[PDB]
């Protein structure tokens, strides 16, 4: 045991940790890699998502080349803040967590060549701007960004440990996800510009997907089932003026109160939904619905031959311009 | 831009554009040998005034936003009182009320004896 | 004689290496843990977390701490727990943790004559638990917490519950307002990550819903505005004012009820019980109101007919809210 | 000054803070008090109290007898890191937090004896788990224990400084109280065994007592008067059907709404408290009214003089019940 | 030279013991304040706090620090502070504080060529405030700063404000949107606890709350609702269907509007001048429904009698609800 | 050679004296500064605050650094920046600022040959910034960013933008929800305090509100549900219950509109152009409700002059809501 305690102090015997490996000579090379142990729920209104991951460098110092009994040295990682190591960052990072109960969740483990394995623990909140034009059918690519803060390219550069596709591991049971469903990611990596100069990105950008069965079940089939009704009114008799005049203004009624509390759910968009248009063509077929009773009842006592053929022309109109209208719109959103 | 008009013992600073970025006035007065000197402040909104040692108790300053007008009533007023005044508007963070400096807009000089 | 204790807990420090473990180069060190739970305050469905406080103790052996000539168990000032290697133990399903401060870190180190230390925190964590919403109010939980060791292999430690099936202690005193623990239950096992094989400790608890609080809140009030709407079948039709004041307040009061309650969930896109409860009763007090509108325009002309289709409605709403009623908790239950 | 530089100097020389005073030879006495500057809100959802102390503890320490001009050496509390200090802690805290504005709450004075005085400035949030049965007419004894987190028995005791009434002292314009009243406290000291071994514990009750007037001009109120207005429709010709009809309706309904707003406030138990016993109440005799209506509607057109008495009857026989269970309401709920 | 100046300073500092305040086992050191006043940012009712931003400024004399060669007074670098004797003041009201950190800790330390020393802090603090709310809306209330010494007695340390009435400026920079600053006011004194006597500052603020436009948007529906309710007298007693639905909707949209009303207001538990209104106008409303029963039930017999008392009640209904009116805002202003 | 990197970094920080400024009695340093705004989060009336995101870089010389014989630009770990000088700057406005720690401190330190340093963070602010809500929501904000020294005054330290226009890049890829940002301004000043005078940096955003949100969400739900108002006028008298539910429910969906309007915003004291336009709803709805109520009360004895009445409202109150919006519309643009 004395003599591993004579190989670490020989080790850090004069190790200057201000400076990188290879300064002067070399580009350092860092391998990373993400196990992503739960990917956590998705804030539309904040746009922005949480997730927690086992973040792994891996890095060659020839500094610490040793030799001795064993050929990976496991150590407190009290060790990591002696030596020198990157200064990863996450561009579109808000605001993350390093984990510190009930020691620094941070692993070092140094192999006898010099290499250095360096893993912790994270909880990242990042930014996962959303274009919400296909709402409620709509698809998202939330990034996350990574790279040095300080180092250049021309001193630091980063390369995922294996194949893009299989450095970033998403654990089978970890979904915290309610209302989305994640169908897979992308790796790839890239350079940035900025007024300090050129830096290398690692991207990720997870596949999200919304859900609909609430919004059919909450917004699209009460509309439907009110459309239709108001289109049953154009098989009553022209006497039951009545049941249609009710028929009329308790769906109008309906649909406007869907239409008001349709938007309680949403981040306040200065754009048009889809479901918005929907709830639109809705309101307009139901109120033209009413308008096309109105006009039947204006000519019933005094040309009642218009009037029967107002009706029979409406009770085949409305349906297929309905039928067009929703085989139009769920073509056109369903395979985008 | 905020453009002061001064008027008038009772002296009227009206102002018109964006009051409401320069939410305090001051009232500044000029002697023929020495600098500009604080005389009292006024908020827009608060009415919160405040005074110099030299005119506590004599002179008074009031605001009505409904033409933007803040009105310096001037009482027992003394031979030591003959100075140039100025009306001036401060930014929301321009510092201590009692420096010329920190006031942007200055008025038209009216002359007092 | 604080002169030769004060000698032999600075001998014991002289050339201790806090980098290296206990046994660093050869067998696992064993590290026995125990827990005392305090209590347990939030369990949120909105956050799907729970918070838990506990004292945590863990019991290993290291034989350069070993001292000799004094015949007491030493305990120490916490601050020395900073200058000696301790576990890197960490809760992997834990969101938001932390060590109390007051009056200091409520930390102990405690050694023992053969080496021995015991090593114990006092902590408060919020730790995530997804739940399955599906049967709310009527569901059940599981909701669990990960002990695991962070850096060192299976190769240089090993866990276990020290004291079998009595390391946990204080959960049969535990008082939720809105559950009742049913049972807990201990595992010990090892999980395989890319850099290797950990000992992982499982503390799982089965929390069953308390249903009679919902009775109270939500399902009684709208049973008794469901009748309160059947009420107006029995009025006659010439009195107006009452049957549309009946209706008018019996649709505020249900929608009230479902707005003011279904904003204290979280936004799941399923259908809870209470959401499709509360959605039948809301159908059955509008379709009574639209049967009183329609009655009422057309009692002028023709009262039989209204009379008639009162009487019907009168007794065709009460079966099909029983079948409903029936249906919903044999589907449920 | 350099007199007592060196004084200082040498109290610290060859001084182990790892250590307790007497250890191996005695037991270190710690006395304590405890001086309220202002008793937190109680908050019923949460089960918990916050309380802002002066917490003061003194012991005896050999190793700090001193001999100069001075008696009493007022410190800085840095001088409190360099010591030993007793590790206290409340049992039933759930976050606490020592001031640090604009430096740390501490205040160290040393007797030339070897006497430590050691006070801080805390504010505590505790749990005071409540029975709320007797809600809104109920009284608490809300808590506060502390004693050593490593200490056992055998190394380190708590006494109070003086007689422990006299112990703790509340300031006379330190309520921070909105609905309740702090009666009076008790002091007490005992021993508590756990799997580390037996530690001695210090306890304080608070006992509190909600104040009524809120919820009697809140939901008691209304709900009489509304069971005063269903009470009078006894009144009412039988001729009025339309009336009455109104009258019971609107009744029941008012009741609802007083229900439904009588709930919200509440926080979440699986018990009655004493308010839904008297709304339960008050509903069953709103809807007996409205049942009694009916009835007398039913033999309204076949015996009108049986309807007629059994109006009269009720009419009598329900505000004498009401007056009467409204008594035994009260009296048991208010002497308690 | 800079390294004249960097040897001065290594000499002040050479052989200070920070663990003594200046003229330690002498006279009591005399420590001045001043405070500017940036903002405050919020006063919240149901907390009973308000959020306050300023510079705090202390000045006093250490005579181990005064220098010579240097016609010059020394701006330093703010960690200095860390080795320097400064005073342990705090506040005794506060709940929660931080000095500002971005971009270092908002600090400074200037001395003078005496050994006066001036320090300075941008600290932000929300300070306990218990409002009386029993006049609220229309409540004025007193808000306070209280600056102590913790560790120090009188014979140790003396507080005084610096310059006396001008000790504290940017009074005018609070802009509150629901209160207006009325007044402010510098109080020092002294506190006896039962270790000593401590010096007190004390700046305390007088609020008064803005009434507006919200004021009606609360007192103005419930007397409209009363008034609607008063349009019962003048409708003949043959209508009794209109007059009960009349009396019956005017007392449930007092219900309603009193309930939604207390859903909406902060969360007080004791009770309000605005309850106290709002329930006058409810037995207001309720006793209007009462006469029409009485009225309802003498008319068939004594019609005479019950048009008089109508007639009756139309006159005093008015008059009593202005002498309720009279009197409520003549209490209450 | 990594050695004389290392022997030379060594000899740049011997003797080096943190507590001094550079060129300390000489003329004042000039710092440089640039800002790269990431973003700008969130954006609030409530708060009366906005968050925003930035790389702030300063730029000064230090003629103690200057090094020679490594021909490079020399990055350190942020942690040399414990050891060196650095300007204290902070924000005026600022509420509660951060700078990112994950996965280190976001710190970047670079030395140049000649001895420029230039010292990089990314903060996280969140900035004070008062809004004028009397045109809302056709309104206009200014919301500023103030840079100050603390400590030292102008003979010390003097502030620039390095680049001019230039020093502020990002602003035109800023997405907002509720605004789009018109301008962006620079300004450089100076601002006298009692303590003297301090240089000071100012960026100012010109705010312009998009429409969209408020027609979605407060015009056309207000002009639906005046709509559906009107639709009663083509119902017959008779059908009193009908009518009546028409009635009551377009009255609270305004409510419930208003209610949600006034819970989006401060308490401000004045009547706003929101205000004035909901109020102006509420009066319709309530006149089209009390035309019901006329109608209903003068039928009975002149049935013609009711559907009159109803017929002429049918075309009157269409007409002047389109003036009242016309008016509105003309008012404010
Ligand atoms: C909440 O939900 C969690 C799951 O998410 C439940 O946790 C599970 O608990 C069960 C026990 O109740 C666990 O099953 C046990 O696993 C142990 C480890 O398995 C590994 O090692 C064994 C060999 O030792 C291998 O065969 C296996 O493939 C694994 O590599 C086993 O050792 C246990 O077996 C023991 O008991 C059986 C009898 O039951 C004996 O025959 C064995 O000899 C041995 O003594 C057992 O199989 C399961 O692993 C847990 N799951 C997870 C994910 O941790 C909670 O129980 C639940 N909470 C509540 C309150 O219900
Ligand atoms: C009252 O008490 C609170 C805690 O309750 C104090 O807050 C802590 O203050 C200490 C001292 O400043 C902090 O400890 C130091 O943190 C430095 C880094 O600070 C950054 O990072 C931390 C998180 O890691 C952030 O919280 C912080 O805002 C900064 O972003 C370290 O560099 C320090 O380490 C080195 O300190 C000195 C050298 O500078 C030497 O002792 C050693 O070299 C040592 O390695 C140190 O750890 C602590 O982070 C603060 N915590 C929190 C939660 O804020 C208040 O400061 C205190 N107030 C007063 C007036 O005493
Ligand atoms: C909010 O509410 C607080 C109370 O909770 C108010 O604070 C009080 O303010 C008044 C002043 O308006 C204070 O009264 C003053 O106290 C001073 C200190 O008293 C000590 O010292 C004197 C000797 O100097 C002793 O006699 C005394 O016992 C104390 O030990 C006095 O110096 C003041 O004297 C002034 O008045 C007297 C006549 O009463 C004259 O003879 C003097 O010349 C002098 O003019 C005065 O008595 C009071 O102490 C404060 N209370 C507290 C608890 O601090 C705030 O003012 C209020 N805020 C607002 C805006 O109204
Ligand atoms: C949001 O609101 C803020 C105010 O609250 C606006 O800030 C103002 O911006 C205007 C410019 O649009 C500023 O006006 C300019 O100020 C310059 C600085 O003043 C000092 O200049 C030197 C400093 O050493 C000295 O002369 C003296 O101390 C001055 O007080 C002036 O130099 C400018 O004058 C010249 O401007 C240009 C050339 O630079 C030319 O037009 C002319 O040559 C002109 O003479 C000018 O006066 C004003 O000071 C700012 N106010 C504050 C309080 O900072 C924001 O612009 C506004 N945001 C938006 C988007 O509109």
């Amino acid at each position: 045991t004395t003599v591993f305690t004579r190989i670490l102090d020989r080790l850090l015997d004069g190790y200057d940790n201000r400076l990188r490996p290879g300064l002067g000579e070399r580009v350092t090379e860092v391998k990373t890699d993400i196990f992503v142990t739960s990917f956590g729920p998705v804030s539309d209104h904040d746009m922005e998502y949480t997730i927690d991951v086992f973040f792994r460098q891996s890095w060659k110092d020839e500094r610490l080349k040793f030799k001795g009994p064993m050929t990976v040295l496991r150590l407190n990682n009290l060790m990591a803040s002696k030596i020198w190591t990157p200064d990863t960052f996450f561009h579109n990072g808000k605001k993350s967590v390093a984990h510190n109960m009930t020691m620094p969740n941070k692993l070092l483990r140094i192999t006898e060549d010099g290499t250095l394995l360096y893993t912790m623990r994270l909880t990242v909140r990042a930014e996962c701007p959303m274009h919400l034009e296909d709402f409620p059918m709509d698809a998202h690519a939330c990034p996350l960004k990574f790279g040095s803060y300080a180092y250049t390219r021309a001193e630091v550069v980063y390369e995922w440990t294996r194949e893009p596709a299989r450095s970033v591991v998403v654990a089978e049971d970890g979904s915290r996800l309610n209302q989305y469903d994640l169908l897979g990611q992308t790796v790839d990596s890239g350079i940035v510009q900025s007024s300090t100069g050129e830096y290398v990105v690692m991207t990720t950008h997870f596949h999200l997907k919304r859900k609909i069965g609430y919004f059919v079940i909450q917004t699209y089939l009460p509309c439907i089932m009110t459309v239709i009704l108001s289109q049953v009114s154009f098989w009553l008799n022209r006497e039951s003026v009545p049941a249609r005049t009710v028929f009329g203004v308790t769906t109008v009624l309906t649909m406007t109160t869907l239409s008001i509390s349709a938007r309680n759910s949403l981040p306040k968009v200065a754009y048009a939904t889809a479901m918005d248009w929907f709830i639109a063509v809705c309101y307009a077929f139901v109120f033209s619905a009413l308008i096309e009773f109105a006009t039947v009842n204006y000519f019933t006592k005094s040309q009642p031959a218009r009037a029967a053929k107002i009706d029979r022309l409406s009770r085949i109109a409305f349906p297929l311009l309905f039928g067009i209208f929703n085989l139009v719109y769920w073509a056109t959103y369903l395979n985008r | 831009q905020v453009q002061l008009v001064e008027s008038g013992l009772r002296l009227s600073c009206a102002a018109s554009g964006h009051t409401f970025n320069y939410p305090i006035m001051g009232w500044f007065r000029q002697a023929p040998g020495k600098e500009r000197e604080f005389v009292g402040a006024i908020s827009w909104s608060g009415g919160s005034t405040s005074y110099a040692d030299s005119v506590k108790d004599r002179f008074t300053i009031s605001r009505d936003n409904a033409k933007n007008t803040v009105y310096l009533e001037m009482n027992n007023l003394k031979p030591e009182d003959t100075a140039v005044y100025y009306c001036a508007a401060k930014g929301r963070y321009s510092g201590g009320l009692y420096y010329p400096t920190n006031y942007d807009y200055w008025g038209q000089g009216t002359q007092v004896t | 004689n604080m002169s030769f204790v004060k000698e032999t807990v600075d001998k014991l420090l002289k050339g201790y290496d806090i980098r290296l473990r206990p046994d660093f180069g050869g067998p696992p060190v064993c590290v026995g843990m125990n827990i005392d739970i305090a209590s347990i305050d939030m369990v949120s469905e909105v956050n799907m977390d729970y918070t838990l406080t506990m004292y945590f103790q863990q019991y290993w052996r290291d034989k350069r701490l070993a001292y000799s000539g004094i015949p007491l168990n030493l305990t120490l000032d916490n601050r020395v727990a900073d200058q000696l290697w301790v576990p890197d133990t960490y809760f992997l399903n834990d969101k938001k943790s932390f060590v109390h401060g007051v009056t200091v870190k409520n930390r102990m180190i405690r050694l023992h004559p053969d080496g021995t230390v015991l090593y114990g925190l006092r902590i408060t964590t919020t730790a995530a638990c997804m739940m399955d919403l599906r049967r709310y109010p009527l569901d059940e939980q599981n909701c669990t917490l990960e002990i695991e060791s962070y850096g060192y292999t299976t190769d240089d430690i090993e866990f276990y519950w020290r004291g079998g099936d009595k390391a946990v202690t204080g959960v049969e005193r535990i008082e939720l307002p809105q559950f009742s623990i049913v049972e807990h239950r201990l595992v010990s096992r090892n999980v395989v990550f890319a850099t290797g094989a950990y000992p992982r400790l499982s503390l799982s608890f089965r929390l069953k819903r308390n249903i009679g609080y919902f009775i109270l809140q939500t399902y009684m009030p709208s049973i008794l505005i469901t009748i309160l709407s059947w009420v107006s079948f029995w009025i006659n039709y010439d009195a107006s004012a009452a049957r549309v004041a009946l209706g008018i307040t019996t649709v505020l009061t249900m929608t009230t009820i479902n707005t003011h309650l279904r904003e204290t969930l979280p936004k799941i896109p399923y259908v809870k019980a209470i959401d499709m409860y509360l959605m039948g009763c809301f159908v059955f007090v509008f379709l009574a109101l639209l049967e009183y509108a329609f009655v009422n325009y057309i009692f002028f002309s023709q009262p039989a007919r209204a009379a008639a289709i009162d009487r019907w409605s009168r007794i065709v709403f009460p079966f099909t809210f029983s079948l409903f009623n029936l249906v919903y908790w044999l589907y449920y239950v």
